């Protein structure tokens, strides 16, 4: 089974390096780590308004990170501004939600965002994900026996950001070949690192879809927060990603 | 529209 060419070494570089740039706290996230207190988040009598606040306050350097990203990767620097644009909305919460899943700690059952907040399945869903908590937790500890390294995660979200079938793109081609370079130097990089899971491009597959899904499924839980909550309190940048 | 992450992508 095929192993990476000098060129998507190189690219293996790039989106590596990329990632650990903008991975919150980096090796130190479990050291840094804040366990949000327990009375936070717990069932409403539909949203706790207190775990809402400081989830909306961590997911704007959150987004940030994931635009930091984009932006460390060349492919991506070519390419138009709309197409950045609806590039980023696209594949933000996908990027987030992998970047806590690789984070689960089985100990705990918690996720650790921002690198800094371990919440527990029932907060992050009684603070407005819903349905999408369990989601991000059944993820995180499904990735646990895959084992993934720094490489393997920069790799999923660079597949993850450059989707070509984003409503509005223009350059919908220039996209696709820049996904099939990912896709290439991904499963080459998986030959050589010899997982010892069987099939594993096709199980990781999957995952790309399980993290799509979490991607779509946002709308359907952006409304069930504006049920409650006026737009005014979510923070900007948030809305912008969102809608 | 999108005046905030037009600005963030410079
Ligand atoms: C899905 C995800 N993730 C992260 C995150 O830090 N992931 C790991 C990382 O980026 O290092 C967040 O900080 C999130 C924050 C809020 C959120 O939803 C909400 C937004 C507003 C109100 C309620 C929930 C989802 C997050």
């Amino acid at each position: 089974k095929p192993e990476p060419t000098d060129e998507e070494w190189e690219l293996i570089k790039t989106v590596t390096e990329a990632h650990v740039a903008t991975n919150a706290q980096g090796s130190h996230w479990k050291q840094k780590r804040k366990f949000l207190p327990e009375d936070i988040g717990q069932a409403p009598i539909k949203v706790d308004l207190e775990a809402f606040s400081h989830f909306t306050k961590i997911i704007t350097p959150a987004i940030t990170r994931v635009v930091d990203f984009a932006k460390k990767l060349p492919m991506f620097c070519e390419l138009p501004c709309e197409d950045q644009i609806i590039l980023l909305k696209g594949c933000c919460m996908e990027i987030m939600s992998l970047r806590a899943a690789v984070r689960y700690d089985p100990e705990s059952e918690t996720l650790t965002l921002n690198g800094e907040m371990a919440v527990t399945r029932g907060q992050l869903k009684n603070g407005g994900l819903g349905v999408v908590s369990d989601a991000i937790f059944d993820l995180g500890m499904s990735l646990s026996s895959f084992n993934l390294d720094d490489t393997e995660v920069a790799l999923l979200q660079a597949v993850l950001l450059m989707s070509s079938d984003r409503p509005g793109l223009a350059c919908v081609e220039r996209i696709e070949k820049y996904q099939d370079s990912f896709l290439l130097a991904f499963e080459h990089y998986i030959n050589y690192r010899k997982h010892h899971v069987t099939h594993f491009w096709p199980k990781l597959l999957m995952k790309v879809t399980d993290l799509r899904m979490i991607g779509a499924c946002h709308a359907s839980h952006f409304l069930h927060m504006k049920v409650e909550c006026p737009t005014e309190l979510f923070p900007p940048l948030f809305l912008e990603v969102f809608e | 529209e999108n005046a905030l992450l037009r600005y963030l992508l410079d």
